[PDB]
């Protein structure tokens, strides 16, 4: 089986400015067989580059790929906006085709804190027999952060799940949404509800918290 | 030219078999290559199989032989993927791709369907509750729609009119094999007096249709 | 290599 390596996984790039993108085969790429693909969030894959360099008409000229053997390239000479987006590298050369991971090609911005923002559950929800604490970090760059629950100061493990928002179109940020839950019996045992927020913005951790 | 067209989403018990069909439309279907190619949540792209239809013939990757089967019907110009003994693992968007052409095929994937999900999971329909997510210069207030089942869930504010500041975020599926999302939108704290929040929820496999009013 | 067998199918119903 042929691996393809895509490194790094992700490029942090300005508009206006040059990508160039590694694929490296475990193996000789028979005749060269190598084709690049873009994806954006909820659309299916687009052929850029197959057979190591040629270009289907209707794909624009700033995308070229390059190399053989185990080392194909995929520049593009300047970023325009729809660019940002993932690229997947993908063999051919032998009846068993793979892909490798993809790189996102995302803009890089100014680093951005998250502002954080704690919600206790809904009267209507504990009518229910169930209680849903949310913790929403607005707004960060770069994507990286970690949410820690705390309840009467103990550390949660198992009872929340969290996710990330694709980077905004206008202001390059991301957002986190995390969820506690826990029956409405354990959560009339506690009293202090916090999340706590680890980020590059924040110089230390920021805890949001309220008192049943 | 090419047009791939695939059958719509499929929700499947974990042991059960699904096909998924892709229909051509324009050029020539017997003599190209046509794929399957599978994207698992937050993942990436996975070649599965192809087939050439005129010979019959079947590729399939080593991970799926014995679980797939690929077929082509040259009178109707639609190809099937079977994939048998599902597992929650198998939860995916499911493609079929054709080759491009310079014609003179090009074996790189020039046509791509639609998609089809495909959800396997023990979960009986079941739409979502719908909570408040209350504001406490700027506001922070939202929606928790909680323990649906499947996917999709759409959310808009003020329908439609209200953009700006909103996040709507990924759905995660909780231990039950329900799912929650939620959404938020920052505003300023000075209208939170007069101006009106709603929340828009439409999960139509329940016939879920919420206007929620989120206030102080 | 399975991927190359639509290129011969193409040559060879072009003569």
């Amino acid at each position: 089986e042929i691996v393809l390596t895509q490194s790094p996984g992700t490029q942090s790039l300005s508009p206006g400015e040059r990508a160039t993108l590694s694929c490296r085969a475990s193996q000789s790429v028979g005749n060269n067989k190598l084709a690049w693909y873009q994806q954006r969030p909820g659309q299916a894959p687009r052929l850029l580059i197959y057979g190591a360099s040629s270009r289907p008409s209707g794909v624009a000229d700033r995308f070229s790929g390059s190399g053989s053997g185990t080392d194909f390239t995929l520049t593009i000479s300047r970023l325009e906006p729809e660019d940002f987006a993932v690229y997947y590298c993908q063999q051919y050369g032998q009846s068993l085709s793979t892909f490798g991971q993809g790189t996102k090609v995302e803009v890089k911005r100014t680093v951005a804190a998250p502002s954080v923002f704690i919600f206790p559950p809904s009267d209507e929800q504990l009518k229910s027999g169930t209680a849903s604490v949310v913790c929403l970090l607005n707004n960060f760059y770069p994507r990286e952060a970690k949410v820690q629950w705390k309840v009467d100061n103990a550390l949660q493990s198992g009872n929340s799940q969290e996710s990330v928002t694709e980077q905004d179109s206008k202001d390059s940020t991301y957002s986190l949404s995390s969820t506690l839950t826990l029956s409405k019996a354990d959560y009339e045992k506690h009293k202090v509800y916090a999340c706590e927020v680890t980020h590059q913005g924040l110089s230390s951790p920021v805890t949001k918290s309220f008192n049943r | 030219q090419v047009q791939l067209v695939q059958s719509g989403a499929e929700v499947k018990r974990p042991g059960s078999s699904v096909t998924v069909s892709c229909k051509a439309s324009g050029g020539s279907f017997s003599t190209y290559a046509l794929s399957w190619v599978r994207q698992a949540p937050g993942r990436g792209l996975e070649w599965m199989g192809g087939v050439i239809p005129l010979l019959t013939i079947t590729n399939y990757a080593p991970r799926f032989q014995g679980r797939i089967t690929i077929t082509a019907d040259r009178s109707t110009s639609t190809a099937y993927l079977e994939l048998n003994s599902l597992r929650p693992e198998d939860t995916a968007v499911y493609y079929c791709a054709r080759e491009g052409t310079t014609g003179k095929p090009i074996g790189a994937f020039a046509h791509w369907g639609q998609g089809t999900l495909v959800t396997v999971s023990s979960a009986s329909t079941k739409g979502p509750s719908v909570f408040p997510l209350a504001p406490s210069g700027t506001a922070a207030l939202g929606c928790l729609v909680k323990d649906y089942f499947p996917e999709p869930v759409t959310v808009s504010w003020n329908s439609g009119a209200l953009t700006s500041g909103v996040h709507t975020f990924p759905a995660v599926l909780q231990s039950s094999g329900l799912y929650s999302l939620s959404s938020v939108v920052t505003v300023p704290s000075s209208s939170l007096g007069t101006q009106t929040y709603i929340c828009n929820v439409n999960h139509k496999p329940s016939n879920t249709k919420v206007d929620k009013k989120v206030e102080p | 290599n399975w991927f190359d067998i639509t290129n011969w199918l193409w040559y060879i119903k072009k003569k």
